[PDB]
RNA sequence: AGGGGCGUAGUUCAAUUGGUAGAGCACCGGUUUCCAAAACCGGGUGUUGGGAGUUCGAGUCUCUCCGCCCCUGCCA
RNA sequence: GCUUGACUGCGAGCGUGACGGCGCGAGCAGGUGCGAAAGCAGGUCAUAGUGAUCCGGUGGUUCUGAAUGGAAGGGCCAUC
RNA sequence: UGAGCCUUGAUGUGUAGGAUAGGUGGGAGGCUUUGAAGUGUGGACGCCAGUCUGCAUGGAGCCGACCUUGAAAUACCACCCUUUAAUGUUUGAUGUUCUAACGUUGACCCGUAAUCCGGGUUGCGGACAGUGUCUGGUGGGUAGUUUGACUGGGGCGGUCU
RNA sequence: GAUGGGGUUAGCGCAAGCGAAGCUCUUGAUCGAAGCCCCGGUAAACGGCGGCCGUAACUAUAACGGUCCUAAGGUAGCGA
RNA sequence: CCAUAGGUUAAUGAGGCGAACCGGGGGAACUGAAACAUCUAAGUACCCCGAGGAAAAGAAAUCAACCGAGAUUCCCCCAG
């Protein structure tokens, strides 16, 4: 499903407003993108479904550090 | 193209950048390079544009330092005001005879002052005095019952100003030989009067730029 | 996205030059191709450490260069003899082989290559001025006395 | 509301852009031919919506007094 | 002819409405105008010319001001 | 190839006239082998009336200055205004040459007894496409509703203070 | 987020007041595509195919029109 | 090419059921407003996930107001 593998961002629900404030249910989905991240230690490309906000944290945290937290959650690669 | 006289003028002043009053007045004193004594020529640009009728400004200011610019005063008045005008030093005082002298072409005066009763006679001179801007106007204080004061107030260094179509102010604070400190006071006194004259609707910086120049001198910006 | 260069990528500079550059550029190109590494505190200290390491290496190779230099520069004149060369017509030359051993004197070894013999191949007999180049910037000097057999 | 726009002879529409408002067709005349009609002219048609400024002087620029507009816009 | 009473604060007592309300009012206080004064003037001979509340806008105001000093906002007055 | 300013050059005919006489002061000056006037095309533009000055030539002349003219002059200056032209400064708009993101429902290899999927190789495309947030337009495609009362029944007509 | 307006206060002022810097409330210059306005095309696209006036050797009628509305006013064929 | 993916064993663990209570992910409409859009109904009904005997919450970047209080939960007031 539409879940970020780094930040865990998932679709959330809200209201479409209007000039009359009429509220209709809607969904907010993350800005997810499938990207192939280069992991130096394995000298390989690993593809991750990440949000645009997740991309920013990868530079700040390091490619190895973020993957270590994902392994704590436990998943396939 | 440019001669040596003109090139040294622009070499002394670099007008591409702004200058402060202290520096500007120093530059003005070094720009006085002419055979005859020069007069400071004001070059102040107003953000407000006279293209709107109601935004026009007419004003007057008496300067203690003075300018030196000829101040021969012709006065249109009768009775006690004629004696008071003569006692105040008016060079010419009369009514119909002086108006007819003006019609005959005797224009040996620089400033006309009229009493409101004399406006009937001065109105006939509108074809002559109007195009030259010599016509007395109440908004500049040259139409007053206190004729003696208007003759006084003038004489020394009373200066006039009227906005043009391009919304620019071209007055004269005084002669170039005047001391820098006095000239700074002269322009400063002028500047406060302009602030009072400013209207309200004008949604723009009252002054678009302040510059000073002499007869052949370059324009130095004032800050 | 601060990153420390590892080579002379385009106009960014040369190896070892931290420069500010748009995130995407390095996030996917410099690093997955190995052309650079983020100049992060941790990485930058290692970088500067390696830098200073090689810097002290250069210092030593040039420090030990002046060592060899002085060792043989100050006098250290040689007078080894070999073939039937005497005076007048010194007959044969002294070349890379014998000369190296001479100045070495079983000690100050100077490679036969460095034995830069400027004045031809030193055929005439007499005082001769021979220089050595222990290091590229070091300009060493030696005097050689040739004597008969 | 806010930003662009327009109101010249009975017929509409050009302009000038401060100095200087024509053409259109309708009408009456005059030409043209042996004669008619068509054509070609003369000419009678105006305050440039209106009002006031600015001006040496503006139908022209400005302020606008409005009508008629196109775009756009707001919870008594 | 001269003027701004088309005044401000009030108001005994009444009228008419289910009510919201609407209408009339001598007199009182402060300041006016016209009269020499007595006096008259709180719009127009009278009865139609009109729209509640909420919300928002404007001016005024020592009323309020979420620790305190301000301020925002609110209240009151004038008013759209 | 855009739109800016910055500076510079150039541009200012209702007319009278000096006439290619912006705007406003300053201004009696002006003015100058440093190229006096000149003289020769540097002139291009323009009203073809005029204007500025490749540069060479000559060496002190040059010019506020009537009249009308708004009017006194690209004789005099700040420097600006219009017509602008070049010049310096900034965002973008397409086009292209890329690959490295990304795409491949192109080929090939492997997982593999596999027209899925994944990985690899390669080709093509490529900073597009596509997707997310925000946003303008469109949208009976799909919803939630409204669509008054009096009234010789109702509607229609009329009426509502 | 150009510019302008407010709030606050370091400070200066007997205090009236002024007001640095910072923070903050707001004003919205500039940029900005489609769309709309605008310019064309398209009816085996959805659709539309009227009035007025004059005019044939008698009348009549109006081809021959003219005129207005309009975008343009019904052809062939058929028709109580 | 190492590797990696993959593959084969061996150990453990989980699978389902069950009343309500609990936490979380989704989430109405009828109705009320004497209509009806904001609003109400209602984060209710319902669906889904997970856990326990309880769950959840919990040891101040909390309140107070210049005095002080000292985690969370629950009850009565404050208070319609
Ligand atoms: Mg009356
Ligand atoms: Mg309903
Ligand atoms: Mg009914
Ligand atoms: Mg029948
Ligand atoms: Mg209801
Ligand atoms: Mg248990």
């Amino acid at each position: 499903s539409r879940v970020c593998q780094v930040t865990g961002k998932r679709p959330v629900t809200g209201n479409n407003r209007s000039h009359a404030l009429n509220a209709t249910k809607r969904r907010f989905l993350p800005n997810l993108h499938s990207h192939r991240f280069w992991v130096e230690s394995e000298k390989r490309f690993v593809t991750l479904r990440v949000s645009a906000k997740g991309m920013r944290v990868i530079d700040k945290k390091g490619i190895d550090t973020v993957l270590a937290e994902l392994r704590a959650r436990g998943e396939k690669y | 193209k440019l001669t040596k006289r003109m090139r040294v003028i622009r070499e002394k002043v670099d007008a591409t950048k702004q200058y402060d009053i202290n520096e500007a007045i120093a530059l003005l004193k070094e720009l006085a390079t002419a055979k005859f004594v020069e007069s400071v020529d004001v070059a102040v640009n107003l953000g407000i544009d006279a293209r709107k009728s109601d935004q026009n400004v007419r004003g007057a200011t008496v300067l203690p330092h003075g300018t030196g610019r000829s101040v021969r005063v012709a006065v249109f008045t009768q009775g006690a005001n004629a004696e008071a005008a003569k006692a105040a030093g008016a060079e010419l005082v009369g009514m119909e005879d002086l108006a007819d002298q003006i019609k005959k072409g005797e224009m040996n005066f620089d400033v006309v002052i009229a009493s409101p009763d004399a406006m009937r006679v001065v109105g006939q001179l509108g074809q002559v005095l109007g195009p030259r801007g010599l016509m007395p106007n109440p908004k500049v204080g040259t139409v007053t019952p206190n004729v003696a004061e208007a003759v006084k107030n003038a004489k020394a260094g009373q200066v006039r100003y009227r906005n043009d179509k391009n919304g620019i102010i071209h007055t004269t604070i005084g002669k170039v030989d005047f001391d820098a400190d006095k000239l700074k006071e002269n322009l400063e006194a002028l500047l406060v009067a302009l602030k009072k004259a400013k209207p309200t609707q004008a949604k723009g910086v009252y002054i678009k730029k302040v510059s000073i120049s002499t007869t052949m001198g370059a324009g130095v910006a004032v800050d | 996205m601060q990153v420390i260069l590892l080579d002379k990528v385009a106009n960014l500079g040369s190896l070892g030059d931290q420069v500010n550059v748009k995130a995407g550029y390095a996030r996917n190109f410099l690093v997955p191709q190995g052309k650079a590494v983020p100049a992060t505190k941790k990485n930058i200290e290692f970088f500067e450490a390696r830098r200073a390491e090689l810097e002290a290496k250069l210092a030593e190779v040039l420090a030990a260069a002046n060592a060899r230099a002085e060792k043989i520069n100050a006098l250290e004149t040689v007078t080894i003899a070999s073939k039937a060369g005497d005076e007048g017509k010194l007959f044969g030359s002294i070349g890379t082989r014998d000369i190296a051993d001479a100045v070495t004197a079983a000690g100050v070894e100077v490679a036969k290559s460095e034995v830069r013999l400027p004045n031809g191949v030193l055929r005439t007999t007499g005082e001769h001025e021979v220089s050595f180049q222990v290091h590229s910037e070091v300009f060493a000097k030696v005097i050689v006395n040739v004597v008969a057999e």
